[PDB]
């Protein structure tokens, strides 16, 4: 793609996520997801292979059928109460549409299986930006019309999240489907703690997007897409697998590392509205993640794999571009446990 | 050319408008006494229809306000005519 | 001075269809901006009684409400009537 | 809930103005000239109260002095009013600018047979003001009174006791 | 807004199409105009918990002007039951019901 | 005459049926296009004059035509019928039994509640009484896209000119 | 409804014109006759002829074009606001957005058709 | 409610069963998609009419020309599948399972 072309895309999208953000109108809402759609469609397809090709409309097929669905919502909401602006929805059909319709955007549990599809599918660039920037829109409008979710359809979303998200990444050997699976985990913690408290999703949220680029951010520093091809990566540049290392026992929330404090927050949180087994089941269930996540430590950094002849040749290579603002990255993932209080700020 | 007739289309139509506006206070009053006797006429043969209905009133405002609320066409010809009740809903749109 | 007059040259004499439309619609973006009658089509779209004229109560202290149609009070269009 | 009253059939008896949209169209200018005074005080009434009940009796005397007009125009010359208003009724919109000549011989009647000056181009678009008796309706929209707010902020900031308080944290 | 830019920047970006007794075109009133602005005026500044239930009414009213459900079941009680007298010859509607 | 909305509105699902059951897709677009032609009479029937020439206009002689060009393009060897399949008149077959149904139960008892409330007491009821004047209030409504929505305008023309670039992105097929 | 009877009357003349079109000749007819015309031969089905991504392109660009034309219709009543200077702002901001649109498919190939 | 929108909502109840329940071609799921767009703009239309939402009777242009864009990006990517499979049959799309 043409660099101006492509920036003008990334800022389309960026552009359509802020239309969600700062609308009060439900029409402007509907408007900013049309237009990230729109231009995030060409960003998946910017390598142009057969799999970027099925990812990219398996993706639009999703989408499109969740912004219809959306905008059913709308008008039902609007046929009962005349009202445009986002606040609690008046009906509670259309409230069940609208739930079912920003799931399928975030791609939660009953929704999920587009999300390893297109990870997969396309690059690790659009990838990061798949599971990054395209989660804040739908959480948001989550976080506006909170008050009116039905908890019951939205902690058994977020349960299969976890419980899916858990299980399918542990028969992953592929870098980016295990990324997807740690997502729709990350999305289920994210969605159990709205109907009870929205500034613990924006921290869960915050803290995942910094392990998420940091990890991704990784990654493409690698090259790496497959667990084997990650496991020759101590013999070029080690530094890298201690840092994902050390990132990947985050993303498993071990303290004292950044990764524990959305869990921690999130159980006491839910323990304040007299929510036991759930927190109880979601806590116990992560350890699918962590496992999967110390599988790949395990080949990555913590023990050796055999390296490959042509590797010397590498050896004598720099990296011409560099990740930016990486190592803050890594910091911010694994060292802030300490500031949680400061969490407040978000309030 | 064109900008002197369209400078004259324009008094010509606001003497139009204004015409209308004179006769305006005519048509609001005369349809005023119009609505309230088809209102009326509806409430004096339902007070006949509903006799025997057993918890019905006649007259009850389905509305908590009792603010004058403008009828639908359904309060007010939906005891007459098919061919009046078309008039009044599609008269208008189908006049071609 | 004689780079833009040869880029309009060369223009002129390939694409004609393209300078014309360019120079129309720089027109038609640049012309109301300047017109002294752009005012007037505001004021005219002004005059359009399209609504009835619901009148107020004199409370007193109205002095430049007319009371009636024809009382030299209120908006005038004589300045439509010529032009 | 309640009852909707409504008035009578006799509560809404009056003397009809029976002349078709091109007679009513003909006089419409020397209408608003003469009829005024009945006219805006009806108008008003209606947009004050927002209630066709409450300005009956306003409309019926909009009704009189529409009649009694239209009795002036038919005792002086009744006939260049009909010729005016049959060429008004001949075109499919009621134009003015087809009967200008027939329009000069009814207002050329007026003025000298009744007095009656014809309004110019935007006299009948002003709003004039009404000097009625009618008291100003206190709550024209049956309100409710309204929730009382909820209580505002009072005092000064001073640092959290002990600080966050979150757990272990004494910050 | 999850973020209010329009009220932190004084614009109007999307506001003015959001209820139907805001500002209209050559002032087109709203069908249900005086409803509205009154559920608006109860609801105002007391949060949507408290203005759920302290302007239930308002809300009623608004919601019985917009889809004129309990206004439609009355109608058509009125109707049927009106058949369910001309069937035994009971009643005979008016001159002015008939034409 | 007395009801014309009504058959308008059930020959819209009915077409919506046919479409939707999914035969080959020139004949799903004939189905989408005769629906749309009577949605368009619907919402003529209703004072929305102008929205209803949109439908015409943009929907059934721009983006279908472009459908049904498009399909006439990336189809079968032989392209497909209607009856080569069990499965459309099993799920046509449905459709329209169940529109059968509900429809005449709704009329019946003019109180079903799937889903939603219902009560088909007509459909003329619902309008209201009153005079717009001297001018279309749907069209005073649209033409103030331009001096009330501005910010509207701003973001849909942003959109399109995107659509554009992003068409062109994506078909390229390098 | 005399719009509905109109067209009620130019459809059913339509058909009438079709059934006696298309019943009243007398027929004889042979599986030679019947043959698909190929200018003396017989023609090949080959697979899927209608094909080339131009003739795809062109319909989506009519698309987008249409799409705009239908937010410029409803221009002559815009022009009754007493905001002028803003509906003419935004007239022209969307037409200068037309015109970028064809620009920009004129520059980067686009409207041509290719070897 | 009226009955007309019990048949609206009923019409996109029907586009939206069409096109989650998938056949062999990807067109005949677009023109579901579109039907499902079709029935939001009468739906749309027919509440701003009815309750006389006077500045809402651009919504439903705004929400036409929006889908429209979508479906011109929709049919753009079965133009791509079938240029690479020859059809535009979704099973096809199935390389991403591994
Ligand atoms: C960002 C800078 C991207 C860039 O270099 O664009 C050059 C740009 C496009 O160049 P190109 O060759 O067409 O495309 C190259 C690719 O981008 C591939 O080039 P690359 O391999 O260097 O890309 C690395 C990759 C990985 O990203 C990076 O290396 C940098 C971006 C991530 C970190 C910084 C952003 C997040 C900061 C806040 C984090 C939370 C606190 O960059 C991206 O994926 C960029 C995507 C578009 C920008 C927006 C990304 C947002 C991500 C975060 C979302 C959530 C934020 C919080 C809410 O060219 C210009 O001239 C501009
Ligand atoms: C509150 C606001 C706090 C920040 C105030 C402003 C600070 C300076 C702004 C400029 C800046 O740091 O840009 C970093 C910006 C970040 O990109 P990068 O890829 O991380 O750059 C690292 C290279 O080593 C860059 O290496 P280099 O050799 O290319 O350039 C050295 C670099 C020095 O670059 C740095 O020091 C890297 C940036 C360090 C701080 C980055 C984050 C700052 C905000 C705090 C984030 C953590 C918050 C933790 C708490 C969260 C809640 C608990 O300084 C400059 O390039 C000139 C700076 C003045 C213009 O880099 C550049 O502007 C240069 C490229
Ligand atoms: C340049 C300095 C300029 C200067 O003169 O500054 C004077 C300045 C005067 O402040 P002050 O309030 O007048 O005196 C201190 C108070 O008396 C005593 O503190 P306070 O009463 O003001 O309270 C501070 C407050 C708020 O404090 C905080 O939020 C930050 C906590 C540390 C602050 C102090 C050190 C910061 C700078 C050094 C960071 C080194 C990191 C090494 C990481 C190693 C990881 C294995 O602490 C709390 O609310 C709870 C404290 C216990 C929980 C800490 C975090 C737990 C979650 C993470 C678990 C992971 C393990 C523990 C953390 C990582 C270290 C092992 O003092 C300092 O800068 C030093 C304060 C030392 C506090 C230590 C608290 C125990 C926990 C950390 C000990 C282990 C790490 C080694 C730290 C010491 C060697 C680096
Ligand atoms: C790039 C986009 C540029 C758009 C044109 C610039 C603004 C045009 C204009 O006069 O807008 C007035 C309009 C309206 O202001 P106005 O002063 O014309 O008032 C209009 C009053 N009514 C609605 C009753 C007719 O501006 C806006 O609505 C601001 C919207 C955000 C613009 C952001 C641009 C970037
Ligand atoms: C207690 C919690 C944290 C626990 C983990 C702490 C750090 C662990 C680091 C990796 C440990 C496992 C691997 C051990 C084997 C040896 C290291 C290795 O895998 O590679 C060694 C290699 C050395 O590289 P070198 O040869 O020096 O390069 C010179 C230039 N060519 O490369 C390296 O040595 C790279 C080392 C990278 C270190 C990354 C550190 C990230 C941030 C750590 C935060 C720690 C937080 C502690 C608790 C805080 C609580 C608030
Ligand atoms: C106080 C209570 C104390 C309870 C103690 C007992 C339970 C906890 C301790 C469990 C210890 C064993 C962990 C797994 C070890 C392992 O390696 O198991 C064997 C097997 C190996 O799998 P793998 O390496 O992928 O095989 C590659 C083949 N080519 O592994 C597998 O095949 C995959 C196993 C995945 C899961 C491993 C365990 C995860 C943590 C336990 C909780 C599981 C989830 C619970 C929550 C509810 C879920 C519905
Ligand atoms: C609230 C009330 C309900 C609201 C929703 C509308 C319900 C009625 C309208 C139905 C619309 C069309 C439904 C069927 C759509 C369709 O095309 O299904 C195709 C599907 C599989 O097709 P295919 O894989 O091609 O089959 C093998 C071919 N050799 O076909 C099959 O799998 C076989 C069955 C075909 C017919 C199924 C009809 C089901 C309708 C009700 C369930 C869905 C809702």
């Amino acid at each position: 793609m043409n660099p101006i072309i492509y920036t003008t895309l990334i800022m389309t999208v960026m552009s359509g996520t802020m239309l969600v953000m700062i609308s009060s109108h439900w029409l402007l809402i509907w408007i900013g997801f049309e237009m990230n759609l729109l231009a995030m469609i060409p960003v998946l397809m910017k390598n142009f292979n057969p799999r970027a090709t099925e990812a990219a409309t398996k993706y639009f097929l999703t989408q499109a059928t969740a912004s219809m669905m959306l905008m059913m919502a709308i008008i039902i909401n609007l046929l009962y109460s005349g009202q445009w602006t986002i606040t609690k929805m008046f009906n509670p059909v259309a409230m069940t549409m609208m739930t079912m319709a920003l799931a399928m955007k975030l791609g939660l549990s009953p929704f999920h299986f587009w999300v390893p599809e297109v990870t997969q599918g396309i690059s690790l660039q659009a990838g990061l930006l798949l599971l990054t920037w395209q989660k804040l829109a739908p959480l948001s409008v989550l976080c506006q019309i909170s008050q009116s979710i039905n908890p019951n359809l939205m902690l058994t979303m977020a349960m299969l999240s976890i419980l899916i998200g858990g299980w399918g990444g542990l028969n992953q050997t592929q870098l980016r489907k295990i990324m997807a699976y740690s997502s729709i985990a990350h999305m289920g913690w994210m969605t159990a703690v709205l109907p009870y408290n929205t500034t613990m999703t924006i921290l869960n949220l915050l803290i995942y997007i910094t392990m998420t680029l940091a990890m991704f951010m990784l990654l493409i520093h690698s090259s790496a897409t497959t667990t084997l091809s990650l496991s020759h990566t101590w013999n070029k540049m080690p530094v890298i697998t201690s840092l994902m290392m050390v990132t990947l026992l985050s993303m498993g929330g071990l303290p004292p590392l950044s990764g524990f404090m959305p869990k921690w927050m999130i159980i006491q949180e839910m323990t304040k509205n007299e929510s036991i087994i759930m927190p109880t089941l979601m806590a116990m269930t992560a350890l699918l993640n962590l496992y999967f996540y110390m599988r790949l430590a395990y080949s990555s950094s913590l023990t050796m794999f055999p390296s490959t002849n042509n590797m010397k040749m590498k050896w004598q290579f720099e990296h011409t571009k560099q990740m930016k603002l990486l190592p803050t990255m890594i910091v911010l993932s694994t060292l802030v446990l300490p500031m949680t209080p400061a969490l407040s700020s978000l309030n | 050319s064109m900008m002197k007739w369209n400078r004259e289309r324009r008094r010509l139509q606001i003497e139009d408008f204004e015409a209308r506006i004179a006769l305006m206070p005519l048509f609001q009053a005369e349809k005023d006494r119009r609505v309230l006797q088809m209102l009326r006429e509806n409430l004096e043969e339902e007070a006949i229809i509903m006799k025997d209905v057993p918890d019905w009133k006649v007259g009850e405002s389905v509305f908590h306000t009792t603010r004058w609320v403008t009828p639908m066409m359904g309060e007010l010809y939906g005891l007459r005519t098919n061919e009046e009740i078309l008039s009044a809903t599609y008269g208008f749109i189908w006049y071609t | 001075a004689g780079r833009i007059a040869s880029f309009l040259k060369n223009a002129w004499a390939k694409e004609p269809v393209l300078v014309a439309s360019f120079a129309i619609g720089g027109l038609a973006i640049i012309l109301p901006s300047l017109s002294p009658y752009t005012n007037y089509a505001i004021r005219i779209n002004r005059a359009t009684p399209y609504n009835y004229p619901v009148p107020l109560r004199d409370d007193g202290n109205m002095p430049d409400v007319p009371s009636h149609p024809q009382d030299p009070q209120g908006p005038s269009l004589e300045w439509l009537k010529n032009l | 809930p309640g009852i909707v009253e409504l008035p009578t059939l006799e509560d809404l008896k009056v003397q009809e103005v029976k002349v078709s949209s091109s007679v009513l169209k003909a006089a419409a200018h020397h209408y608003g000239a003469q009829c005024d005074k009945p006219n805006k005080e009806f108008m008003l009434c209606r947009w004050e109260e927002k209630d066709p009940r409450r300005c009956l009796e306003e409309g019926k005397l909009v009704n009189q002095c529409a009649l009694d007009f239209f009795r002036q125009i038919k005792r002086h010359c009744a006939e260049p009013f009909t010729e005016y208003w049959t060429c008004i009724d001949y075109s499919g919109l009621q134009l003015f600018r087809h009967c200008r000549k027939q329009q000069a011989k009814f207002d050329e009647c007026v003025l000298d047979k009744l007095g009656w000056v014809r309004p110019d181009l935007g006299e009948l678009s002003k709003v004039t003001k009404v000097k009625t008796d009618r008291p100003l309706p206190e709550n024209p929209y049956h309100s409710r009174a309204r929730p009382e707010p909820n209580p505002e902020a009072e005092g000064d900031l001073k640092p959290a006791k002990h600080g966050s308080r979150l757990f272990f944290w004494t910050m | 807004p999850f973020f209010d830019v329009q009220k932190r920047l004084g614009l109007d970006l999307d506001r003015w199409m959001t209820i139907q007794s805001a500002e209209q075109p050559h002032k087109i009133p709203g069908r249900c105009h005086a409803f509205e602005k009154e559920w608006i005026e109860c609801a105002h500044g007391i949060g949507g918990i408290r203005a759920e239930k302290e302007c239930k009414i308002e809300f009623d009213d608004f919601v019985e002007c917009l889809l004129r459900q309990k206004t439609m079941k009355r109608l058509s009680a009125i109707k049927r039951q009106r058949d369910k007298l001309i069937k035994e010859g009971k009643y005979t509607p008016p001159p002015h019901h008939l034409g | 005459t007395m009801y014309i909305a009504f058959i308008l509105s059930t020959i819209f699902v009915i077409g919506f049926v046919g479409f939707s059951s999914k035969p080959s897709p020139i004949y799903g677009g004939l189905g989408l296009i005769v629906s749309g032609g009577v949605g368009c009479g619907i919402v003529l029937n209703f004072g929305g004059s102008f929205l209803g020439l949109m439908v015409f206009l943009i929907y059934l002689g721009g983006m279908l035509v472009v459908f049904g060009y498009t399909t006439a393009m990336a189809t079968e060897m032989y392209p497909e019928v209607w009856v080569s399949n069990k499965t459309v008149f099993g799920a046509f077959v449905s459709g329209l039994m169940m529109e059968f149904c509900m429809v005449y139960y709704a009329l019946k008892e003019e109180e079903v509640e799937i889903i939603f409330k219902f009560n088909g007491l007509g459909d003329w009821v619902i309008y209201d009484t009153g005079d717009s004047g001297f001018f279309s209030e749907e069209a005073m409504g649209i033409a103030a896209l331009y001096s009330y929505g501005t910010w509207l305008v701003i973001v849909t023309g942003w959109s399109l000119l995107i659509g554009v670039v992003v068409i062109m992105e994506i078909t390229r097929g390098n | 409804m005399n719009i509905m009877l109109t067209l009620l009357t130019n459809v059913t003349l339509a058909s009438l014109l079709v059934l006696i079109a298309f019943w009243l000749p007398q027929l004889n007819a042979y599986s030679e006759k019947t043959s698909p015309y190929e200018c003396g031969f017989d023609p090949m089905g080959s697979a899927r002829l209608p094909f080339s991504m131009k003739f795809f392109l062109v319909a989506i660009t009519f698309l987008l074009f249409d799409l705009e034309i239908a937010l410029l219709l409803p221009l002559p009543w815009a022009s009754q606001t007493n905001n002028l200077k803003t509906m003419l702002t935004m007239a022209l901001f969307l037409l200068i957005l037309l015109a970028a649109s064809l620009a920009y498919e004129w520059t980067q190939k686009g409207l041509e058709w290719a070897e | 409610m009226p009955l007309v929108y019990m048949n609206i909502i009923m019409a996109f109840a029907i586009a939206l069963a069409g096109l989650l329940m998938y056949r062999s071609h990807l067109m005949s799921s677009l023109l579901c998609l579109e039907g499902m767009m079709l029935s939001l703009f009468i739906m749309s239309t027919l509440i701003i009419l009815n309750t006389h939402f006077t500045l809402a009777n651009m919504m439903p242009i705004i929400l036409l020309v929006f889908a429209a864009c979508e479906a011109a990006l929709g049919l753009s990517l079965l133009v791509m599948v079938s240029n690479t499979y020859g059809t535009d049959y979704v099973q096809n799309l199935n390389l991403l399972q591994c």
